[PDB]
């Protein structure tokens, strides 16, 4: 019912683009988007299996900054 | 005491809703607008399944925007797209939300470095920003550094360097509110509760004898923050009901015809704030809005504007007719219809913001401020603000 390339999400009858289309992120009401198919500045840290850079301040503060989580995973 | 706005009535409150209602359909990235969304979702009316759908377009722009576009949002309008996810009981997450998140403390963090450790620079944008950014984390509960609050303490704490506007100063107190209420920056605590108190005392001084608090477009958010708290020793329940005056004053005389400025005052006549984002009741009923019907009859009169910009050489000056009823937006097509005037806007939630002027584009720090005869500064934009015969508008390249 709705353009080509972008997956409609069947329950809500609205219409996601392909790209999160088995993404691991619940895009639609109906979760049918998923289960259907360098240095770094000083006071900065790189993240541990990336480029990333983030502030030291960053550690530690309760939300993944890394795309590994890896700010956050020392802590414990 | 405490700051009440008793209900006004319910025509009166439902025509603002009407002027709402026709962006419920416009979902051109250029036109989406949170604010517009989170002022309707906390108020006593609703746009029934338009609202669906204009959540929908907001996550589709939003995110595939910043992630993956004409024109995509800034970092200041991604706070506020933060508060419509809180206006329909959601939290930022997954793992595009999660990277949302972590671009709008880039901004925070990029606004502190800009501030610097001594408080001289200015941020890139401005404190109202700075102020909304960590309240849509805060919102969210997203933590964000002490040196990071420290920045928005200085800037409202006693001996402080600039001066900031009544809106600044009520979006920085809903955001210390926020902190305090989350119990977030627990070392920081004492200092976030006594600028709650300046900022409260500061709003209080700013009132005008009419009732405004600053001027009549201040007052919504200013009340916002009023709203949150009680004030000891003060008499802020009398400074509410004057207020309460003049808006009504205002409101009976067309004062708001902007849907940004109509989406600030939406909540607090539904005695909500941004704060109520925090435990969002998001099945509380709401009126159903329906379309004015309403005819358009056109103006039969002439009306002629003198255009004048002084901060170019040469100078340009010169008598603009329009219907009755136009706009300064219209006046300045005509010209530029006419030949020998260029200019250049850009959309912003508050609709059309005039960047450039025959050529010259306003640079940092500086702007193209809008006046009336005599030396008055507008208090609406281009496209809001209709002249009357014989006015003389002016546009003047300032700095601040
Ligand atoms: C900071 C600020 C403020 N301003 Co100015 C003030 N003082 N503003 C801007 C500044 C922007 C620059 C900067 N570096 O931040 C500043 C000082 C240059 C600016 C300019 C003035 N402002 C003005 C007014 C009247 C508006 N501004 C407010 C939005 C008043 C705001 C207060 C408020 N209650 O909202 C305000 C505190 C916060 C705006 C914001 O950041 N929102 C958050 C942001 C995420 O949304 P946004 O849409 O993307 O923000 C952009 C727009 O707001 C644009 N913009 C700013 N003001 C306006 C006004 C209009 C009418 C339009 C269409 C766009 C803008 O600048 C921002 C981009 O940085 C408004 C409430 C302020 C008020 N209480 O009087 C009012 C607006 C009243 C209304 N009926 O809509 C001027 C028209 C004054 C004049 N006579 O010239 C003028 C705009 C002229 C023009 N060239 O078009
Ligand atoms: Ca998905
Ligand atoms: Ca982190
Ligand atoms: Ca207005």
């Amino acid at each position: 019912s709705c353009p080509p390339t972008k997956f409609q999400c069947r329950t809500s009858g609205l219409c996601v683009p392909l790209t999160w289309r088995c993404d691991r992120d619940l895009d639609c009401s109906d979760g049918s988007d998923e289960e259907e198919c360098l240095a770094c500045l000083a006071g900065e840290l790189r993240c541990t299996l990336s480029d990333d850079c983030i502030p030291l301040t960053w550690r530690c503060d309760g939300h993944p900054d890394c795309p590994d989580s890896s700010d956050e995973l020392g802590c414990g | 005491e405490m700051c009440e706005i008793p209900e006004m009535d319910s025509h009166l409150v439902e025509k603002l809703g009407q002027h709402l209602l026709p962006w419920m359909d416009r979902l051109s990235l250029e036109h989406l607008n949170p604010s517009i969304y989170v002022g309707l979702r906390l108020s006593s009316l609703q746009a029934g399944t338009k609202e669906d759908l204009y959540l929908h377009s907001l996550k589709l722009g939003y995110q595939q925007c910043l992630l993956g576009c004409q024109g995509k949002p800034s970092m200041g309008q991604l706070a506020l797209y933060l508060l419509a996810l809180r206006a329909n009981c959601e939290f930022v997450r997954g793992h595009k939300g999660d990277r949302l998140v972590s671009q709008l403390k880039w901004f925070l963090e990029d606004e502190k470095r800009a501030i610097g450790h001594d408080h001289k620079g200015h941020p890139h944008t401005s404190y109202y920003q700075y102020g909304l950014g960590i309240l849509a984390l805060c919102l969210h509960q997203k933590r964000v550094h002490d040196s990071v609050v420290d920045k928005l303490l200085y800037a409202v704490e006693p001996f402080h360097q600039g001066h900031h506007s009544v809106d600044t100063a009520a979006m920085a107190g809903l955001a210390f509110t926020c902190l305090k209420r989350s119990n977030f920056n627990p070392g920081r605590r004492q200092r976030i509760t006594m600028a709650i108190r300046t900022v409260q005392e500061e709003i209080l001084k700013a009132q005008t004898p009419e009732g405004h608090f600053g001027n009549v477009y201040s007052t919504p958010l200013a009340l916002q923050f009023l709203m949150t708290s009680p004030m000891r020793g003060a008499e802020l329940g009398t400074a509410c009901l004057k207020a309460r005056v003049a808006l009504l004053a205002s409101l009976q005389d067309g004062a708001f015809q902007n849907a940004l400025m109509i989406s600030q005052l939406l909540p607090v006549l539904n005695h909500k704030t941004y704060i109520d984002l925090i435990f969002p009741d998001c099945l509380a009923p709401r009126v159903m809005l329906e379309p004015a019907a309403e005819t358009i009859p056109q103006t039969q009169e002439i009306i002629s504007v003198t255009l004048q910009v002084l901060s170019l050489l040469p100078p340009y000056r010169q008598s603009i007719s329009v219907l009755a009823g136009s706009t300064v937006e219209d006046v300045l097509k005509k010209a530029h219809e006419l030949g020998g005037f260029t200019y250049e806007t850009q959309a912003s939630l508050s609709g059309p913001y005039l960047t450039s002027v025959m050529g010259k584009a306003a640079g940092e720090r500086e702007f193209w401020q809008l006046l009336r005869d005599p030396n008055t500064p507008l208090l609406q934009g281009i496209a809001d603000y209709r002249p009357k015969d014989g006015e003389t508008i002016e546009l003047r390249l300032v700095s601040w």
